[PDB]
């Protein structure tokens, strides 16, 4: 089938940064969208931005662009999550999902396990 | 920019109960090109990642089972289920999938 593997979880100093992987098996991310959604513990998610592993081109909320990037290495069929200055309002769940262009429509059906990341 | 509202947030249910959840957009979702909603719900178990039950506001994804019905149009949606089961319980989330950035609800929790 096909699979979204994630990073570990992880636990960093306010003010550090933080790289997380998303691994696609089962399909090449260079005809798919890459998709980062982050979620504290509240429980509502939230959508962070998205990118093109086969043009290079993301697209950030607002609210998150001046924090986080998402890198692709197609050499190695994973996309990256860099998180800068951390503080304990990054302390949530980020799942990484999936989204084939190729196609009239598809919705975000495969997840990542999610990886926790706690800053405090 | 679009706002994803849902309620009840909370639900306290019984099995065999039918359920009716309710999420209302911001704008419409509703594409005048394909006459298609791009509305989209989830479920989510504690500890799991989110899973597609319903895109286009009512087309089942490949999976799910029929006690599982999303209607709705251009600004209004529900999520039904004629006699809810245990494995039903967790939280479930609408999701604007029409224009960015996308934007979910805050989701409906049914409880024992």
């Amino acid at each position: 089938e096909v699979q979204l593997q994630q990073s570990g979880a992880e636990l960093v100093r306010p003010g550090a940064s933080v790289k997380l992987s998303c691994t696609a098996s089962g399909f090449n991310i260079k005809d798919d969208f890459m998709h980062w959604v982050k979620q504290r513990p509240e429980q509502g998610l939230e959508w962070i931005g998205r990118i093109d592993p086969a043009n290079d081109n993301t697209k950030y909320a607002p609210k998150f662009q001046d924090k986080a990037t998402i890198i692709a290495d197609t050499s190695s069929n994973t996309a990256y999550l860099q998180l800068s200055s951390l503080t304990s309002e990054d302390t949530a769940v980020y799942y990484c999902a999936r989204r084939e262009v190729y196609s009239y429509y598809s919705p975000l059906d495969v997840w990542g396990a999610g990886t926790t990341v706690t800053v405090p | 920019d679009i706002v994803m509202t849902q309620s009840p947030s909370s639900l306290t249910v019984t099995a065999g109960e039918k359920v009716t959840m309710s999420c209302k957009s911001s704008q419409s979702l509703l594409n005048s090109g394909n006459q298609k909603n791009y509305l989209t719900w989830y479920q989510q178990k504690p500890g799991q990642p989110p899973k597609l039950l319903i895109y286009w506001a009512s087309t089942r994804e490949s999976g799910v089972p029929d006690r599982f019905t999303g209607s709705g149009s251009g600004t209004d949606f529900t999520l039904t289920i004629s006699s809810v089961q245990a494995e039903d319980l967790a939280v479930y989330y609408c999701q604007n999938d029409y224009s960015y950035p996308l934007t979910f609800g805050a989701g409906t929790k049914l409880e024992p």
